[PDB]
């Protein structure tokens, strides 16, 4: 039984490693797609000049 | 300061032109406070 109950929080520790990984992975291509669109503003200045 | 054509001898009255302004718009963090615990009662079910 005591094998059971550690078998769930593993089991959840699954659950919340893959969401984190989820989390991690998709705050790091929102973040790129920022400094990309900082990155188009800031030549889209030297193309107008 | 003409010639004899009316053609002005002087270099005429340069004006370098205005950079292009850059774009700027407002950016603000979202704001939002947390929202309290509800209230507790002593259920039917043990805690099991």
């Amino acid at each position: 039984q005591a094998l059971d109950s550690a078998r769930s929080l593993t089991g959840q520790l699954m659950q919340f490693g893959s969401t984190l990984l989820g989390l991690i992975e998709r705050r790091d291509a929102e973040a790129m797609s920022e400094l990309l669109q900082n990155q188009a503003g800031e030549l889209m200045l030297s193309s107008l000049r | 300061n003409l010639s004899i054509d009316g053609q002005p001898l002087s270099l005429p009255v340069f004006a370098a032109p205005a950079d292009p302004a850059a774009l700027l718009s407002a950016a603000a963090a979202a704001s939002g406070g947390s929202k309290p615990l509800p209230s507790a009662d002593i259920p039917a079910m043990r805690f099991p």
